[PDB]
C-alpha cells in the first residue's frame, strides 16, 4: 500500500524534473 | 470453457510476470462480446497498465539519455522511435477493444466511467509521444473521454466512489502531464480530494480502503505538484 | 548494419531493460564473425542471461503453482500447458546461444580466457536445458554441460590463477552443476570449497582490474557453500 | 554488490524447496 504510494510518487515525479 | 480456461492462463500469465501473455488471453475474452465481469475488468487493466507501462518506462529512460555525439543522438532518436512505433501498436489496440466491445456492452454508469476513463488514459499515453496533428488529435479525445467520463461520474457517483477518485486523479494528471496547466491540475485534485472528505459517511465497507488510498494519491500529487 | 551501431543499440536496450532488443543487437554482432571484445562478450552474456533468466523464473512461478494444486481442477492441466509453453522458450534461447557459441565464439579464439569464458557459456545454457529437460534429452544436455565445463576447467588451472575472475566464476557455476542438476552435494561443497581455498591462499595474485570481481565471486562462493550447509 | 549477493543467494535457495 506504500508500494503504491511510493510508485505513484516516482512515476509523477520524473516528469517534473524532466520539464525543468 | 474457453473463456474460464482464459481467465486462468490470464491469471497463470500475471503470477509468471508474462504480462504480454495476460493481455492477449485478457484480449480474446473481451473478444468474445460479453460484458465482462468485475474481476475480467480488472484482469484486462492490470495486463494492459502493465503492457504498455514497460514501453512508457522504456520511452522515458531513452528520452533523458537522449537529452544527456551526433551518431549518438541519432541511434537514440530510432531506438526511442522504435519504443514509440510499440507504443502506439499497444495503446490502439486497447482503444479498438474499448469502442467495439468495452464501452458499447457497457450496461451501468459505473461501467461506463471505467471504460470511458481508460480511453483517456490510453489516448494520453499516445499524447506522452505523439507530435504534431497527431499529438492535437489524441490530447482532444483523450480530455473528451475524460470529461464525459467525469460527468457521469458527477451525476451517478459519490465523491468516495474508487473509479471517480481514481477518474479524477488521472484527469489532474492529464491536466499536469499533456496539457501545461498545474493550475487546473491542482485545482481538479484538490476539488476531487475536497467532495470525498465532505462525504465520508458514503465510504462503504467494499472499498473503504481503496477509497481512502486514491484521496491520499491525489494529496501525494498535490504535495509534490506545489512542494 | 554496421558493428558499432549494434553495440550502441545494445547499451541502449539495456537501459530501457528490453533485454531482448538486447540480446538481438548482440546476435547480430556475434554473427558477424568477428571476434568480440571484451565489452561486446560482456554485452552479449548479461543480455541472454537476463533473456533465458525471464523465462526461468516464469518456469520457476508455475512450477510451485503446480506442487500447490491441492484443488486438483483444470488448473493443473493449464498450469502443465503454460509450463510447456516457457519450457519451449526456454528451449529456443538456449538453442540460439549454443548456436551462437558453436558456430563463432568458441572458434574464434584460441586464447584460455575466451576459451574458458564461452566453454563455461556452454555448460551454463546446457545446464539450463537441464534443468527443464525430461528422458532421452536430459542425459544428452547434462553430460554436454558437464563437457563443456570440464574443458573449461582443465584449461582454467592450467593458464589462470585462482583468483581469476572468469576461473572463479567457472568454479561457482561448476559447483551449483553438481549441486542443482547432478544432485551431487558433496562434490558441489567440495569443488566450491577448493575454488575458494586456492584463491585464499594465492591473495597476491589479485589484479587492480579485477580484485573486485575476484572477491565477489569469492562472496558468493562461500555463500552458495553455507545455504548448503 | 550487497543485492548482487542476495540474488544469488535467494536464487540458489528456491531448488533446496522444490527439491524438499
Ligand atoms: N514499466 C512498468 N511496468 C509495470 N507497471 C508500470 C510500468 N511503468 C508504470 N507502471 C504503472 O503504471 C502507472 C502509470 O499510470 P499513470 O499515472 O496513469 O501514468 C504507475 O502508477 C505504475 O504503477
Ligand atoms: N528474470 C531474470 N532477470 C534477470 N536476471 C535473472 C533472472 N532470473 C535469474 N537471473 C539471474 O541469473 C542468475 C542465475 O543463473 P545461475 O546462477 O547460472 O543459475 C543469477 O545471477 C540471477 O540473479
Amino acid at each position: 500500500r506504500d508500494k503504491i504510494r511510493l510508485n505513484n510518487a516516482i512515476w509523477r515525479a520524473w516528469y517534473i524534473q524532466y520539464v525543468q | 470453457m474457453d473463456k474460464s480456461e482464459l481467465v486462468q492462463k490470464a491469471k497463470l500469465a500475471e503470477q509468471a510476470e508474462r504480462y504480454d501473455d495476460m493481455a492477449a488471453a485478457m484480449k480474446a475474452v473481451t473478444e468474445q462480446g460479453h460484458e465482462l465481469s468485475n474481476e475480467e475488468r480488472n484482469l484486462l487493466s492490470v495486463a494492459y497498465k502493465n503492457v504498455v507501462g514497460a514501453r512508457r518506462s522504456s520511452w522515458r529512460v531513452i528520452s533523458s539519455i537522449e537529452q544527456k555525439n551526433e551518431k549518438k543522438q541519432q541511434m537514440g532518436k530510432e531506438y526511442r522511435e522504435k519504443i514509440e512505433a510499440e507504443l502506439q501498436d499497444i495503446c490502439n489496440d486497447v482503444l479498438e477493444l474499448l469502442d467495439k466491445y468495452l464501452i458499447p456492452n457497457a450496461t451501468q454508469p459505473e461501467s461506463k466511467v471505467f471504460y470511458l476513463k481508460m480511453k483517456g488514459d490510453y489516448f494520453r499515453y499516445l499524447s506522452e509521444v505523439a507530435s504534431g496533428d497527431n499529438k492535437q488529435t489524441t490530447v482532444s479525445n483523450s480530455q473528451q473521454a475524460y470529461q464525459e467520463a467525469f460527468e457521469i461520474s458527477k451525476k451517478e457517483m459519490q465523491p468516495t466512489h474508487p473509479i471517480r477518485l481514481g477518474l479524477a486523479l488521472n484527469f489532474s494528471v492529464f491536466y499536469y502531464e499533456i496539457l501545461n496547466s498545474p493550475e487546473k491540475a491542482c485545482s481538479l485534485a484538490k476539488t476531487a480530494f475536497d467532495e470525498a472528505i465532505a462525504e465520508l459517511d458514503t465510504l462503504n465497507e467494499e472499498s473503504y480502503k481503496d477509497s481512502t488510498l486514491i484521496m491520499q494519491l491525489l494529496r501525494d500529487n498535490l504535495t509534490l505538484w506545489t512542494s
